[PDB]
Protein backbone atom coordinates (compact mmCIF):
# COMPACT_ATOMS: atom_id res chain seq x y z
CA UNK A 1 0.00 0.00 0.00
CA UNK A 2 2.83 2.43 0.76
CA UNK A 3 4.54 1.39 -2.48
CA UNK A 4 1.34 2.32 -4.29
CA UNK A 5 1.24 5.61 -2.38
CA UNK A 6 4.79 6.26 -3.56
CA UNK A 7 3.90 5.39 -7.16
CA UNK A 8 1.01 7.85 -6.97
CA UNK A 9 2.99 10.53 -5.13
CA UNK A 10 6.72 10.14 -5.83
CA UNK A 11 8.29 12.13 -8.67
CA UNK A 12 11.33 11.30 -10.79
CA UNK A 13 14.19 13.65 -9.91
CA UNK A 14 15.88 13.64 -13.32
CA UNK A 15 12.96 15.34 -15.08
CA UNK A 16 12.75 17.95 -12.32
CA UNK A 17 16.47 18.67 -12.69
CA UNK A 18 16.04 19.10 -16.44
CA UNK A 19 13.10 21.45 -15.86
CA UNK A 20 15.12 23.44 -13.32
CA UNK A 21 17.98 23.92 -15.77
CA UNK A 22 15.55 24.87 -18.55
CA UNK A 23 13.77 27.40 -16.34
CA UNK A 24 17.07 28.93 -15.19
CA UNK A 25 18.08 29.38 -18.83
CA UNK A 26 14.66 30.82 -19.70
CA UNK A 27 14.88 33.26 -16.79
CA UNK A 28 18.33 34.40 -17.94
CA UNK A 29 17.07 34.97 -21.49
CA UNK A 30 13.98 36.80 -20.23
CA UNK A 31 16.10 39.08 -18.04
CA UNK A 32 18.43 39.84 -20.95
CA UNK A 33 15.48 40.61 -23.22
CA UNK A 34 13.94 42.86 -20.57
CA UNK A 35 17.23 44.73 -20.25
CA UNK A 36 17.33 45.18 -24.04
CA UNK A 37 13.74 46.44 -24.01
CA UNK A 38 14.55 48.95 -21.27
CA UNK A 39 17.64 50.15 -23.14
CA UNK A 40 15.56 50.54 -26.32
CA UNK A 41 13.63 53.50 -24.90
CA UNK A 42 16.37 56.11 -24.54
CA UNK A 43 17.53 56.00 -28.19
CA UNK A 44 15.01 58.72 -29.09
CA UNK A 45 17.21 61.39 -27.47
CA UNK A 46 19.37 61.59 -30.62
CA UNK A 47 16.59 63.47 -32.43
CA UNK A 48 16.57 66.22 -29.78
CA UNK A 49 20.40 66.56 -29.46
CA UNK B 1 12.51 73.03 -51.18
CA UNK B 2 9.31 73.19 -49.12
CA UNK B 3 9.34 73.74 -45.35
CA UNK B 4 5.80 72.37 -45.01
CA UNK B 5 6.52 68.81 -46.21
CA UNK B 6 9.51 66.46 -45.98
CA UNK B 7 9.20 63.37 -48.17
CA UNK B 8 12.52 61.95 -46.96
CA UNK B 9 11.47 62.40 -43.33
CA UNK B 10 8.13 60.69 -44.03
CA UNK B 11 9.83 57.73 -45.73
CA UNK B 12 12.24 57.50 -42.79
CA UNK B 13 9.24 57.57 -40.45
CA UNK B 14 7.61 54.66 -42.27
CA UNK B 15 10.89 52.74 -42.18
CA UNK B 16 11.29 53.41 -38.45
CA UNK B 17 7.74 52.19 -37.84
CA UNK B 18 8.40 48.97 -39.76
CA UNK B 19 11.67 48.39 -37.88
CA UNK B 20 9.93 49.03 -34.56
CA UNK B 21 7.17 46.53 -35.34
CA UNK B 22 9.67 43.88 -36.44
CA UNK B 23 11.84 44.51 -33.37
CA UNK B 24 8.84 44.20 -31.06
CA UNK B 25 7.86 40.90 -32.70
CA UNK B 26 11.40 39.51 -32.46
CA UNK B 27 11.79 40.72 -28.87
CA UNK B 28 8.61 38.96 -27.78
CA UNK B 29 9.70 35.88 -29.74
CA UNK B 30 13.08 35.75 -28.00
CA UNK B 31 11.54 36.58 -24.60
CA UNK B 32 8.98 33.77 -24.58
CA UNK B 33 10.29 31.40 -27.25
CA UNK B 34 7.15 30.16 -28.98
CA UNK B 35 7.81 30.81 -32.66
CA UNK B 36 4.05 30.32 -32.98
CA UNK B 37 3.24 32.31 -29.86
CA UNK B 38 -0.34 33.45 -30.36
CA UNK B 39 -3.30 33.25 -32.72
CA UNK B 40 -1.85 36.23 -34.61
CA UNK B 41 0.75 33.75 -35.90
CA UNK B 42 -0.11 30.82 -38.19
CA UNK B 43 -3.58 29.90 -36.94
CA UNK B 44 -3.53 26.27 -38.11
CA UNK B 45 -0.27 25.48 -36.32
CA UNK B 46 -1.50 27.27 -33.19
CA UNK B 47 -4.68 25.17 -33.18
CA UNK B 48 -2.70 21.97 -33.75
CA UNK B 49 -0.38 22.86 -30.87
Amino acid sequence: IESGVGRLVDADMNEESTRLKALQTQQQLAIQALSIANSDSQNVLSLFR
Amino acid sequence: TSILTNNSAMAALSGVRSISSSMEDTQSRISSGLRVGSASDNAAYWSIA
